[PDB]
């Protein structure tokens, strides 16, 4: 379990837990062509397609939490004209695989993976067989790489959530539902927003009101910034409003043809 | 990817051969790759680091964990990443590391060529032992500690701190405790330990204490029992459990080791047995790895507090007549 109590002198606290304004302030570029409801649409969509990525790979959760995290790292900072998100989809998901011990995923595994995903599962979204071989993965590889600084160690949720709902002695009652809802927060940005710790005390507190479990007296014998936990259930609430407003498979043709396109060479 | 994107970037690219002058500076070659010993080309720092081209292209299992971990881990005892360079045409990966001069492995050799000072092998221990708690702290093994891995940096800031380096991140067995050799399909704290055990031994006595001539290894496995004794079954209880234990009862016969101890094979190298020297190696080179002490626990041994402490330069501000490394060719 490397690096696992370290989160105070990590790389993930120490530079990617970014500044909310510094974030809607680098994304207004890209709001010049998307609204910011076509933006956080998709963002829900390009999460399902790394899951969907994952899930096809058979890769455990940490895995495609990682390289979820990853791709929101890079356009939090570059454009989405900058790298076809595509081609950096399954980029991130390859990149995760080699960090978290798993393996290097067989390129021709890879790039099977990527076209009977988007053939299979997103075929309303992608007309087109997906176009990109192993030299792009590759390519884009080193990109990701140097925009991220070499910060490879992704602290998640997870992990949190196990040692809070044991702590309660309301694992079997709890966990599932709770987990589920810290796979949502994936939707959104609070993984580059607040510490995990906050995230999974956030998705605890929504699992508790949904199931009806009283645990004021826990959460109040925690010393913790509450206000912090609030704007991340809020967050949370927002989400779950947002997908019963929002068909991915209807929309997503349509906002995908809108996202600015890259300049070619002159 | 758009145009614009790639060339601001192209622009922008820190290329290692414009910040750094490593021309005919190589000092390493090996299956990590090529090693030089660089200075900044604009040169407000005056320092020199190690600079590791990383063998193959592109970005492997090992590279991959080796950047991900050394991105994070931070101790005064553990060799840090300064910086990484990513060559795009050719996609090779350079790493930038604080530059160590020496090693254990070219200073017990010039001694054993003149005692190692006990004040300095006091003092190296110590800081061995540090640098590993502070990675099994975070879950991070070694799995392959021995003398050449074991850095001590030359004159400058940080003159006589030991460097811990080439962390296993994904032949000779001197330093390698039985329980690998008896087939123990995993790597654990208390493998490290051993090792820890085998170079004090060693820096004690410029001798390695388990030398051999070139999983099982018998003759690896008899020098131990040359030197610790066969292990009673009181000893190690678990040891029927280990995979090649049948092999170990096949091989061996412990009449063949009743005159051994480790007591016997110290006194032969002038270290008494009463020595609080001799009571700690003795507790890190316990057979039975669940009797091995920890690095912690080794840390407050009270051979630590006695005359003399250890100290952050292991030198004792005394001169260095260890030799620097020599150059190599680029063939
Ligand atoms: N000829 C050589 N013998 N021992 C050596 C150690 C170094 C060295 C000096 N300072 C700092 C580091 Cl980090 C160093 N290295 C080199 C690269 C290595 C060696 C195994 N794998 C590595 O990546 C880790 C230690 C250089 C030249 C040397």
């Amino acid at each position: 379990k490397a690096m696992a109590g370290n989160f105070w002198q990590s790389s993930h606290y120490l530079q990617w837990i970014l500044d909310k304004q510094d974030l809607l302030k680098e994304r207004q570029k890209d709001l010049k062509f998307l609204s910011e409801e076509e933006y956080w649409k998709l963002q829900i969509f390009f999460t399902n397609v790394i899951q969907a990525l994952g899930e096809h790979l058979k890769l455990r959760q940490q895995v495609i939490a990682t390289a979820t995290v990853y791709f929101k790292r890079f356009y939090a900072r570059y454009s989405l004209k900058s790298i076809d998100p595509v081609l950096m989809a399954p980029t991130c998901v390859f990149l995760a695989s080699k960090v978290e011990e798993f393996g290097v995923v067989s390129n021709t595994r890879l790039i099977a993976a990527a076209t009977s995903v988007l053939k299979t599962r997103f075929s309303y979204a992608f007309p087109k067989e997906f176009p990109y071989r192993m030299n792009h993965i590759l390519e884009c590889e080193f990109y990701l790489l140097e925009l991220m600084d070499c910060c490879l160690i992704v602290y998640h949720p997870y992990r949190p959530l196990l040692q809070y709902v044991q702590d309660m002695g309301q694992e079997d009652m709890l966990l599932p539902l709770a987990w589920r809802i810290v796979n949502d927060t994936y939707r959104t940005d609070l993984c580059l927003l607040y510490p995990p710790f906050m995230i999974a005390l956030a998705c605890l507190h929504v699992a508790c009101v949904v199931q009806q479990k009283d645990a004021r007296q826990w959460f109040a014998e925690l010393s913790v910034d509450m206000e912090k936990i609030l704007e991340i259930i809020r967050v949370i609430l927002k989400l779950y409003e947002q997908w019963k407003n929002f068909d991915e498979r209807k929309e997503m043709a349509t906002i995908l043809s809108k996202m600015p396109k890259p300049k070619p060479p002159p | 990817m758009d145009y614009d994107f790639k060339v601001k970037l192209s622009s922008e690219r820190e290329r290692v051969e414009d910040l750094f002058e490593y021309e005919g500076c190589k000092v390493g070659r090996g299956t990590y790759g090529h090693v030089y010993k660089a200075k900044r080309k604009d040169g407000k720092d005056d320092k020199d680091y190690a600079l590791k081209q990383i063998e193959g292209t592109g970005i492997s299992m090992s590279a991959c964990r080796e950047i991900a971990l050394l991105r994070e881990l931070k101790h005064p005892n553990v060799i840090s990443l300064q910086k990484v360079f990513l060559s795009h045409a050719d996609r090779k990966v350079w790493l930038l590391f604080d530059y160590a001069e020496h090693d254990l492995w070219h200073i017990i050799k010039f001694h054993r060529a003149v005692q190692l000072p006990r004040g300095m092998v006091k003092s190296l221990l110590y800081q061995i032992l540090d640098g590993i708690h502070y990675l099994h702290a975070n879950w991070v093994l070694h799995r392959d500690l021995k003398p050449a891995n074991i850095l001590v940096m030359g004159e400058g800031p940080e003159r006589g701190r030991v460097k811990i380096a080439d962390m296993g991140f994904a032949v000779t067995f001197w330093y390698r405790a039985p329980e690998l050799l008896l087939g123990a399909r995993h790597y654990t704290k208390a493998i490290d330990i051993w090792a820890i055990g085998c170079i004090f031994a060693e820096l004690l006595t410029s001798e390695p204490i388990f030398h051999c001539r070139q999983p099982y290894h018998h003759d690896q496995l008899d020098r131990i029992f040359n030197v610790m004794g066969f292990p009673a079954d009181k000893d190690w209880e678990d040891i029927k459990k280990m995979p090649e234990h049948s092999t170990l009862m096949k091989d061996f016969r412990r009449n063949t080791y009743t005159n051994c101890s480790l007591i016997k094979y110290m006194e032969k190298h002038k270290v008494k047995p009463d020595s609080k020297a001799f009571h700690l190696l003795q507790k890190l080179l316990t057979m039975d790895p669940i009797k091995r002490i920890t690095s912690e626990q080794a840390m407050q041994d009270p051979y630590f507090l006695e005359d003399p402490l250890p100290t952050s330069d292991v030198f004792a501000g005394c001169q260095i007549p260890y030799p620097k490394r020599e150059f190599l060719t680029e063939e």
